[PDB]
């Protein structure tokens, strides 16, 4: 037979190179016909100013439209003809181009994301096309509460810094958004060093490293004299943005304290404490029996159509708390007991509890890297905020030291007595108070 | 098993009639004192049960009323006495003791 | 969290053509969890 | 070198009963069974609708070795899930776990699944939760249509909904459920996969646990294909339309020749906001069609039947437009317009999307469930492929003349002042 | 003559009523099974109306 | 009171055959007023 610990070593070592240029070269080898490979890029809205605020994501419209040797749907083309799959995203702090193709497509694959990120041809009649797509995205984007009231939480935790911009932009920046705005940011920003050629499936790293200075090594490595970009860090502000809309069915609310950053030892335990409260949705059928006492009391009570708990970790910095959905009668319910539960954790966790979370963040982290696309995406990004892969083994060692003291001293490092940001959207007359709400973050009787 | 059995439920039939409930067409779990887990078993019991519950005692708090009994002819017998709510009511007694063990560890 | 899958609160709109791709039908699916 | 071991293959067995255990050792920090039942909705008939639905919703109801509150606790303490996911045709209980776990989860699978109670206040408590499951699940226009196409395409069983129908909600008895669970949840209609299982074990479970006998034979009554249209006035947005024949049952290789056909018509985006250059059906509608839409080819396979045709979204104006438009398409294929490059991508876009379909555990799980009880075997992705080339040019035509000369089954949800009839096509 | 002399608006009987044929079904589970089967038959003021009637 | 004639709370059952008859529909008409 084997264990949980002996399964840990068997998961093959993530060799990494890095080119000449500095492009940095990283692979996990699997036993698989499919693969995934792509560029992680260290640029988001968080590097763009207030000017060019929505040039990535203008990027990432165009990315896929034509290059230099491939123009028009010519790139297009040849996905589709092999059976591959593009894609992309765009976050703050964080830009991806990855390809799901054959192992036998490998070779292909890497040139295509080669002419993408060095070669990309912006035509100005693409551009303009693109932008009144974008803008009817905007109005999408308007009707997702759960979008808006994140943004909104953005906003207002980190006003006055450029972690407050959104990725998308403003609606005016889309319209005079100018070809040497984008052209400007690229040629800044997608610089080797700051890029990671990331791969995962069956293939061996060495052809990886050999197509990477075949179709990478033709990239500047070599930044302007003090034009190096340095991301300042954000002040995060103890606020409250509220956009009351009666009109909406049900309220959204995200409240959430500042975390340390991808890097702090702490998120081990902050995420374990965030699994102890978990999340709900009106479709779970635990219903009553859940563990957690937010969610079980949430659906005796009805008082919410679900509720999430997060850590968002930026470079320094982050996000860490909860957001739900509700009836206008129910928020300062939910507010109640989601505020409790956090005071609880600060002053009271328990021993079993917390071997919960640990269970459920075992099965959270070995669950979600089940695939070459997923496990693509913790190599190029860890890259980025770790310099390095971070095995299993060694989260598996971090989550081990956790116990009930570890949860209740980073709670309360973090939480108590700590000003939060609140973000409400919707029928949101209930949502208490700011001072109530603050009042909320530390109990009388500790 | 007759001679001490039978001494023991003697003494049981005797304090049945004592309490006096069969002599207003009472059974025994209708006197039983509502808690938390006694509502729960009543809510479980079906459809018949509960409605012969209800106006069993609906019946006897009219006679409480009238500070009358049955007809000696009407009165529960000890034998006939059904313990309707009794299995309902250890089922929901055994669930609170295991959502208590699993509270301690 | 149940899940519908066919593709081989106010939700949100679809208004663009390049939104809208993805969305049309190509056998059903219905799966219920804790 | 972080070169891996060799992977070890896959073990199957049939036992006498009829019962079918596969398992995969790959190793895995985390372990993975499913009992997959021949158990869907198809086996309801007029008098029960419905109940396989609240089946699927009733997964921690109490059990005789495991009450409700100890199988969400349980599961939740060492961190694993249950899930129920139903098809037309099958119902899979699936679980998920570390290793070290597998003994707990095996034990409320196998208590779930073969020693339910129904109980009577547990099953009423339950009921409305049938209006919020679906009504989650109605919200995307696709489910109400797929779930008319079927009912207008046969006569019964197929015909029959993923979704309680609304009469039925708070109707269910347990009796219904007890007699859809001993009639259905038999040796014969099972099948115990596991992943990060040893096989002994699960062979070791399945004969000691799982020999049900008794119940009914497999597959029921058979589905009995009719034709007919389905149209929703609800004044949504967009016009929502599925246009359909019978096609091909699942296993057969007509079926292989209908998912290639898919792949040439256009099946779904491989590029993130792309053209779709080398998708027949789009460009097809495209050409005289300038407003937003969408359009995909639709195949659904079956026991003893299948479903082929295309789904469109469009503005409620150009409806007709982009479904005539769509139709014509099929039609060009139908009279032999087909090269012999467009059948080799299609099959490069139908064979690797098999591959990316099962390099998750809970993909492939899924595949060998669905193959064992379709099947009653395991075939390995080599030849999976094989059988995909084997599909010539001619296989792809005449699918698609089975499609334009067969009779069809069409729903449509939106504002249908312009959407067509089957016979205004 | 004093107040119902509208005009404006739209032609008489608007759009001609196109047949078709087809088959509705809603199984609901009531105690009886309600049906009805027809066929186009005539328009009012035709005397082939008359002929349905006495049918 | 509201009207809908087409034969030419729990609102009873009809069980026999004598009371069945009459109720068979034989074109529907739906009348409003105070
Ligand atoms: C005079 C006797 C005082 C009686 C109160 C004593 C404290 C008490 O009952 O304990 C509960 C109260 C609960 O405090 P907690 O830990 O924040 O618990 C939060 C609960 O979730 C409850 O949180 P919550 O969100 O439901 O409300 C917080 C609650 C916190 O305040 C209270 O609960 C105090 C109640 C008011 C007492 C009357 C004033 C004297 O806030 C209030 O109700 C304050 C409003 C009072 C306005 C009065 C002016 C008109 O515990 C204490 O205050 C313990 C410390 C006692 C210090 C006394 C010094 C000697
Ligand atoms: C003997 C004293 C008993 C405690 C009474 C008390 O202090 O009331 C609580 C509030 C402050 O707590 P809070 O409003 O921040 O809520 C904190 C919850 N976490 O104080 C006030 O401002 C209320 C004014 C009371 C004056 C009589």
């Amino acid at each position: 037979t084997a264990t949980y610990a002996q399964a840990l070593q068997s998961v093959p070592e993530t060799q990494v190179s890095q080119l000449d240029n500095g492009l940095r070269v990283a692979s996990e080898q699997s036993s698989q016909p499919t693969c995934t490979v792509g560029v992680w890029i260290d640029a988001g809205s968080r590097y763009e100013s207030e000017k060019n605020n929505g040039a990535g994501y203008f990027v990432e419209h165009l990315a896929f439209k034509g290059t230099k040797n491939r123009p028009g749907n010519a790139l297009e083309k040849e996905v589709e003809s092999m059976g591959a799959h593009l894609n992309a995203y765009s976050t703050r702090e964080h830009t991806a181009y990855y390809i799901k193709a054959l192992s036998k497509d490998l070779p292909k694959a890497v040139e295509l994301l080669a002419d993408i990120v060095q070669n990309c041809s912006l035509e100005d009649s693409q551009i303009e096309k693109e932008r009144d797509v974008i803008l009817q995205e905007l109005q999408e984007n308007d009707t997702s509460m759960r979008d808006v009231v994140f943004n909104y939480l953005h906003a207002t935790a980190f006003q006055g810094t450029p972690l407050a911009q959104s990725v998308e932009g403003p609606s005016e920046n889309v319209r005079k958004l100018s070809r040497a705005d984008l052209t400007e940011y690229l040629s800044r920003h997608y610089k080797a060093p700051r890029m990671v050629l990331a791969a995962a499936g069956g293939l061996e790293h060495r052809q990886l490293l050999d197509l990477a200075q075949k179709h990478f090594s033709g990239l500047s490595g070599t930044y302007d004299e003090d034009a190096v970009p340095t991301l300042s860090p954000c002040r995060f502000t103890g606020s409250q943005i509220c956009h009351r809309e009666d009109g909406l069915p049900l309220a959204h609310v995200a409240i959430a304290v500042e975390g340390p950053g991808w890097a702090h030892p702490d998120n081990v335990a902050l995420q374990v404490a965030n699994a102890i409260i978990g999340h709900y949705d009106c479709t779970y059928g635990g219903g009553a029996h859940l563990s957690s006492p937010l969610a079980s009391i949430a659906a005796t009570n009805k008082l919410c159509q679900s509720f999430q708990t997060f850590n968002i970790c930026y470079a320094d910095t982050g996000l860490l708390g909860a957001h739900f959905v509700c009836d206008h009668m129910s928020i300062d319910d939910m507010m109640f007991v989601l505020q409790g539960q956090w005071m609880r954790l600060c002053t009271s966790a328990t021993e079993s509890e917390v071997l919960r979370g640990k269970n459920l963040l075992r099965n959270a982290l070995v669950s979600h890297l089940d695939g070459t696309t997923p496990v693509c995406e913790d190599i190029g990004r860890s890259l980025l905020t770790y310099g390095r892969r971070i095995p299993l083994a060694e989260w598996e060692s971090r989550i081990a030291e956790v116990d009930a003291r570890v949860v209740r001293e980073v709670c309360s490092k973090y939480f108590y007595d700590q000003c939060p940001a609140v973000a409400g959207f919707g029928p949101i007359e209930q949502l208490p108070d700011y001072n109530r709400i603050r009042s909320g973050m530390f109990w009388l009787r500790f | 098993v007759s001679a001490s059995s039978r001494w023991l439920e003697g003494i049981r039939k005797w304090y049945y009639n004592a309490a006096g409930f069969n002599k207003l067409g009472l059974m025994r779990d209708d006197t039983i004192h509502e808690n938390d887990d006694v509502k729960e078993a009543i809510r479980r019991l079906p459809e018949n049960l509960y409605n012969d519950r209800v106006f069993r005692i609906k019946r006897a708090l009219d006679l409480s009323m009238r500070q009358q009994i049955l007809p000696k002819e009407q009165w529960t017998k000890y034998e006939e006495d059904k313990s309707y709510l009794e299995p309902y009511l250890k089922e929901v007694i055994r669930e609170r003791k295991e959502r208590e063990e699993w509270a301690k560890k | 969290r149940g899940v519908a899958g066919a593709l081989r609160d106010l939700k949100r709109s679809v208004l663009c053509r390049e939104s809208l791709r993805g969305q049309a039908a190509g056998p059903l699916v219905a799966s219920v969890s804790l | 070198a972080g070169v891996p071991p060799h992977p070890q293959d896959l073990e199957f067995t049939r036992l006498p009963n009829g019962l079918v255990i596969a398992s995969l050792e790959n190793y895995a920090p985390a372990s993975r069974i499913g009992l997959f039942i021949k158990a869907g909705s198809r086996y309801e008939n007029s008098n029960n609708l419905g109940t396989s639905h609240l089946l699927r919703l009733a997964s921690s109801l109490t059990t005789k070795g495991a009450s409700s509150f100890k199988i969400t606790r349980g599961i939740e303490a060492v961190g694993g899930k249950l899930s129920v996911t139903s098809t037309r045709e099958n119902m899979a209980y699936t679980v998920e776990c570390l290793r070290d776990d597998v003994d707990i989860l095996m034990e409320f699978l196998l208590n779930v699944t073969t020693a339910p109670e129904f109980r009577r206040w547990e099953v009423a408590a339950l009921q409305p939760q049938l209006r919020i499951d679906k009504a989650v699940a109605l919200q995307n226009p696709q489910a109400h249509v797929i779930e008319n196409l079927h009912a207008a395409a046969y006569r019964n069983a197929l015909a029959n909904s993923l979704y309680c129908p609304d009469y039925r909600i708070g109707k269910v008895t347990p009796v219904e459920l007890h007699d859809y669970v001993q009639n259905h949840f038999t040796s014969a209609r099972m099948a115990l996969i596991g992943l990060g299982v040893s096989h002994p074990v699960l062979k070791q479970v399945a004969e000691q646990f799982l020999n049900i006998r008794g119940g009914l034979g497999l597959s029921g009554a058979k589905a009995k294909y009719h034709g007919g249209e389905i149209r929703e006035q609800n004044g949504d947005s967009l016009v929502h339309a599925a246009l359909v024949a019978e096609s091909a049952a699942i296993g057969s290789a007509e079926a292989n020749a209908f998912s290639v056909l898919q792949h040439v018509l256009g099946a779904g985006p491989h590029v993130k906001r792309g053209s779709n250059a080398t998708s027949s059906l789009y460009q097809a509608v495209a050409k005289g069609v300038h407003q937003p839409f969408d359009v995909s080819a639709f195949n659904a396979s079956y026991s003893d039947s299948g479903l082929f045709g295309f789904y469109t979204i469009s503005q409620a104006a150009s409806a007709g437009d982009v479904i005539k438009a769509a139709y014509n398409q099929v039609k060009t294929i139908a009279q032999g317009n087909l090269s012999n490059p467009d059948v080799q991508a299609a099959k490069n876009k139908l064979k690797a999307g098999y591959l990316m379909s099962v390099e998750s555990s809970e993909g492939f799980l899924d595949e060998v469930g669905s193959q064992a009880l379709a099947a009653g075997s395991y075939t390995p992705p080599s030849t999976v492929l094989q059988q995909i080339d084997a599909v010539a040019d001619a296989d792809v035509i005449n699918a698609a003349k089975k499609f334009v000369s067969g009779r069809k089954s069409m729903a449509a949800s939106g504002n249908l002042g312009h959407t067509p009839f089957i016979d205004e096509l």
